[PDB]
């Protein structure tokens, strides 16, 4: 009986789905491991990226001895394209890591030295980008008819969070007018 | 259940006897129930706990006012009030669920 | 056949899981050599482990890496089966009105495990057993049988095929079922005219429209 | 007696392991010190991630109940602060155990002189000893090598003789006063840099360290600066602000005050609680409070903005807070005031001053929180170690406050009772020695705890002496409410008004071991402190008058 939530996913579970997302990272190192899932690695060489799965580059950089490479869409110079982008297509919801939120929630925790620039600015980027967004997404809710919605590209967070309304009135709407012919 | 080591249905449910006989006889029926499912797994569950998943996967348990030490299985954590142990998910999903652990 | 697509099955189907308002199929082909996989590694980590304190009068990092990743996977699955022995709780009546039925198919072997076919007659029966002794004494003639009368109704639901999920689309192209503009699939819901289906956008319908879709994994949840 | 950094490759071997670990570090006691070092040694070792058991012992006494019933895997011990004085292997006892001892068992001490049975003939230790006293220290050193294992006639005595020679010696060392040479924070830190890890708020936990015991003396510290000031020079979180910007947004240097609370309280508020100037303006009079306001009158600086808390004065008084004070303080003789002290900023938050920090810790410690009662209470000040531990936590501002808004009150508490003694001159002056006893006062609840007393004890010895001719003479306190007459008895030291010639070894620990020695009467070492006695009402006067003759000093 998984009481809670039960329908929509715990917003601790699409961080425990996406960190099986591999990500690219800077070993200091220099047994095996086979693990079982992942395939990975001839012993890392210090100053050499490779490519790993997320919850061991959190691991290994707990203890410092890997530095995680930042994303490619994660720079605020990056990020001001895609605003951009946002602002002047008021209809669809552009291009999306899908997993953004929730990278942003936990490369920011410990990797944050990482970045370059990371102070004071990406954090202001995506919670802007978390904000437009929202609203969007927010006043695009008000054309619900069953049975079709198109959400286009949405984080799976902004899935998770809103779901449960959703797809309960959407419940309540199709279920009178399935059943009223 | 309860849980590690459940190791028996005791003292939980504070309803206890005013909650009808009727109902515990299927609820002692359905713990025994349970234990089958405990028994063909060999995962190893604990099914029972961790809900929630770990991370990472090193936590901090500060003591509850709980004696102790009680901890056998695995090692002897020795419980004592006001005593922070730095150990892994482990023994703390089972443990947490007692009532001794207090903050992850 | 490689152990990281036997994983990425896994969440696929418990995410499916978790989202799809019924029951799907137990599949034991996958599930039961990672419950092989896992009684060797849980094996094999204590043997390194306590063989590593022989060369001691220097890295815990692959162990502890190894222990955490099996905390993961061992949670995955109990998350699994933790969420479909409560659908069987649910559905138990629905199920059993199923197996009474000839077409098309039962429970067997395959639609549940050889351990939840267990649970499901265990909690059954005991489920029979307490509303017996206590409302049913006190036993109305016509209420005897747990089944419809019709009306309302019971039980019966929920196989409701109608509940709205979210849907993700994503499979190979072969440059199957693709009419365009984008491509697959159809669609052609019953009450309404197709949209279709556009593949790298989510588009939320019910369930029975895209159940074909679910079989063949056309679209994740 | 060995390298710190491998000492640390030692408590490395003998640690991690199947089940980790074990190793349970005593982080002891009651000392802001204390929980300076174990908050950054424990901070190392979750970066090895290496499982620890850490323990919050209050009574000397008490270890025993803990060392002598929970062990059993464990073969690496940690311990801090305790040992230097009384030695735990006639305490503990070991009794050997399989030479290349299974259990080694380390003791960090910032006190002096270390006991003889410790440093020589390793057992237990693996002691700490390094650097501050090494030394020698050669009084120690022919302490034993003679000792150990020592015409036949004249031989014998000649040798006997000797045997004495080297008594008298050893009898002058190991009875003295008990004095902190280094912060043991200083040197954890010194083992951490070795390692190589700079980090922050680590630096912060030294500057804490360092800081913690400023209100009683330095000695050392005031030749500390240049320890920590260079660290603070191996970093920096930006060349130029680039305000503030909201990270990083470190500690620096700023002119702080041995005044008190001049950030989170009012500024009128903080003179007039702040304790070097309670003494040398003497405002427990009414006749000196007004010469306050006399300072004011010469800043400039409003009566009622005086009154108003510090975050909203106005920003001309910050900016000439730098200056006024120079132009003003000189003429009061209030011209040591003005240290260069550390200042770390969490910016939208606000700043804090090093030793406010350490203000609001204490203020942690005693509240915001026959043998049952004070094992229960004693039990209530463990359980609240924590809830001070957590304030070190930089995540958790939110309870830090808490602390503060305490340690107003302490001080509103403390200074009170504190006029309320001088109003009354219960002060003897005795012949050796000055004496007091608190007979009566208010909320003795508050004056529980140890730490309580030694700050009210040093107000009070920092009030009777500015100095204030003459002879800097040791201060006593007690008193009680519960528990049945405890009448709890700290020892103190003498405080130089900044021109310090000479440590002065307090000298209590010794007179009361003297007379534990004589008719013991209801005398209780229980904490670990020995300075720090209880009595009971029946048997303190005789105990008083034991105490008066033989004086030692």
């Amino acid at each position: 009986l998984p009481a809670h939530l039960q329908q929509t996913f715990s917003p601790e579970e699409i961080q425990f789905i996406v960190e099986n997302e591999p990500i690219k990272i800077f070993p200091r190192i220099t047994w095996q491991l086979i693990t079982t899932d992942d395939k990975a690695l001839n012993n890392m060489v210090a100053m050499r990226s490779t490519e790993v799965v997320l919850w061991i580059a959190l691991l290994l950089k707990q203890q410092s001895k890997c530095s995680i490479v930042a994303p490619q869409w994660l720079t605020t110079k990056e990020l001001d394209r895609k605003i951009q982008y946002e602002k002047t297509h008021p209809d669809r919801f552009s291009e999306l890591p899908w997993n953004w939120l929730v990278l942003a929630r936990i490369l920011f925790n410990k990797a944050k030295d990482d970045f370059h620039d990371p102070i004071h600015e990406l954090r202001g980027k995506i919670q802007d980008l978390r904000e437009i967004r929202q609203i969007k997404v927010l006043k695009g809710l008000k054309y619900l008819n069953e049975s079709h919605l198109q959400l286009d590209n949405l984080s799976l967070l902004e899935i998770n969070e809103l779901r449960p309304f959703i797809t309960e009135i959407m419940d309540k709407l199709r279920e009178i007018h399935t059943a009223s012919l | 259940n309860g849980l590690d080591l459940m190791s028996s249905i005791t003292f939980s449910q504070q309803d206890t006897n005013n909650l009808s006989h009727q109902e515990q006889e299927y609820l002692k029926e359905y713990c025994d129930l349970i234990t089958d499912l405990k028994s063909g797994d060999l995962v190893d569950i604990d099914l029972s706990g961790s809900l929630v998943p770990p991370s990472d996967a090193f936590i901090d348990v500060r003591v509850l006012k709980d004696a102790g030490e009680i901890q056998t299985e695995y090692g002897v954590f020795n419980l004592i009030k006001d005593s922070q142990f730095f150990v892994q998910q482990s023994d703390v999903e089972r443990l947490i669920q007692q009532g001794y652990l207090q903050l992850i | 056949v490689s152990p990281q697509q036997d994983f990425s099955d896994l969440m696929k189907s418990w995410k499916n899981e978790r989202c799809s308002p019924e029951l799907l199929p137990y599949p034991h082909q996958l599930m039961k050599r990672l419950l092989n996989r896992i009684s060797m590694q849980s094996q094999l980590i204590e043997n390194i482990s306590m063989g590593f304190l022989d060369m001691q009068n220097e890295s815990k990092l692959p162990l502890l890496c190894m222990e955490t990743e099996l905390e993961r996977l061992k949670f995955v699955i109990r998350s699994y089966i933790r969420c479909r022995l409560s659908k069987i709780d649910k559905f138990s009546l629905y199920l059993r009105q199923l197996n009474e039925d000839e077409n098309s198919l039962i429970s067997l072997t395959d639609l549940l495990s050889k351990d939840e076919i267990k649970y499901h007659d265990t909690h059954s029966l005991i489920w029979l057993k307490l509303v017996n002794d206590s409302i049913l004494k006190y036993m109305p003639e016509e209420l005897q049988a747990i089944n419809d009368t019709e009306g309302s109704v019971n039980m019966i639901d929920e196989p409701d095929w109608n509940k709205f999920v979210f849907i993700h689309v994503n499979g190979p192209p072969d440059g199957e079922n693709e009419f365009g503009k984008p491509c697959y699939t159809v669609t052609i819901p019953d009450l309404k005219e197709e949209v279709e289906l556009t593949i790298g956008s989510i588009y939320v319908m019910r369930y029975e429209v895209i159940r074909d879709l679910l079989r063949d994994d056309k679209v994740a949840l | 007696i060995s390298q710190f950094s491998e000492a640390y490759n030692k408590i490395l071997r003998n640690s991690s392991s199947a089940s980790s670990c074990q190793l349970v570090i005593f982080v002891s006691c009651l000392n802001i010190d204390a929980l300076c070092a174990t908050k950054m040694l424990s901070l190392l070792f979750k970066k090895q991630l290496v499982q620890s058991q850490i323990v919050p012992i209050f009574g000397y006494s008490e270890l025993r109940r803990h060392y002598s019933q929970l062990d059993d895997n464990i073969n690496s011990l940690l311990l801090v602060g305790f040992g230097g004085v009384i030695d735990l292997e006639a305490f503990l006892e070991i009794d050997p155990q399989e030479q290349s001892f299974r259990r080694d068992i380390y003791v960090l001490d910032a006190h002096r002189p270390w006991n003889l049975d410790n440093i020589f003939g390793s057992q237990i230790i693996q002691c700490f000893d390094d650097g501050t006293v090494d030394d020698t220290l050669g009084e120690e050193k022919e302490a034993y090598y003679k000792l150990l294992e020592l015409n036949d006639l004249s031989k014998r005595k000649q040798r006997k003789k000797q045997i004495h020679e080297y008594e008298g010696v050893l009898e002058e060392y190991y009875s003295q006063g008990t004095t902190v040479v280094n912060s043991i924070s200083a040197q954890i830190y010194s083992l951490l840099s070795a390692i190589g890890e700079t980090n922050l708020s680590n630096l912060w936990l030294n500057i804490l360290g360092t800081t913690s015991l400023d209100i009683a003396y330095a000695q050392v510290y005031n030749r500390l600066y240049p320890l920590l000031q260079d660290e603070v020079k191996r970093l920096t979180p930006s060349s130029r602000n680039s305000v503030k910007t909201p990270d990083t947004l470190t500690l620096n240097i700023q002119p702080d005050y041995y005044l008190f609370l001049l950030r989170h309280s009012s500024l009128y508020d903080s003179f007039y609680y702040s304790n070097y100037v309670n003494a040398k303006l003497s405002l427990w009079n009414e006749n000196g409070k007004k010469r306050l306001h006399k300072m004011f009158a010469r800043m400039g600086i409003p009566l009622s903005t005086a009154q108003e808390t510090w975050l909203y004065m106005d920003h001309s008084i910050k900016r000439e807070l730098g200056i006024i004070f120079d132009k003003n303080l000189d003429r009061y003789g209030l011209q040591d005031i003005i240290r260069d002290g550390f200042v770390r900023t969490l910016g939208y938050r606000g700043s804090i001053s090093a030793s406010e920090f350490v203000e609001a810790l204490t203020a942690l410690l005693e509240v915001g929180n026959s043998a049952q009662k004070l094992t229960n209470l004693r039990k209530r000040w463990v359980s609240n170690f924590w809830l001070s531990w957590d304030a070190l936590d930089d995540r958790k501002v939110e309870l830090l406050n808490r602390g503060i808004q305490l340690a107003q009150d302490l001080q509103r508490a403390i200074f009170n009772t504190g006029v309320a003694i001088l109003e009354k001159k219960l002060i003897k002056h005795l012949r050796i020695y000055r004496l007091c006893v608190l007979q009566d006062g208010p909320d003795l609840d508050l004056y529980r705890n140890p730490l309580t007393l030694l700050r009210l004890g040093n107000t009070l010895i920092e009030c009777c002496a500015e100095s204030e001719d003459k002879q800097l003479l040791p201060m006593v306190l007690a008193s009680i409410d519960e528990n049945t007459d405890t009448y709890l008895v700290a020892g103190l030291t003498p405080r130089y008004p900044r021109g310090t010639k000479k440590p002065i070894l307090n000298n209590f620990s010794m007179a009361f071991q003297q007379i534990t020695a004589e008719t013991d009467a209801k005398v209780r070492i229980d904490n670990f402190e020995s300075s720090i006695i209880e009595i009971r009402r029946e048997d303190l006067s005789p105990f008083l008058e034991k105490l008066t003759l033989s004086g030692l000093l």
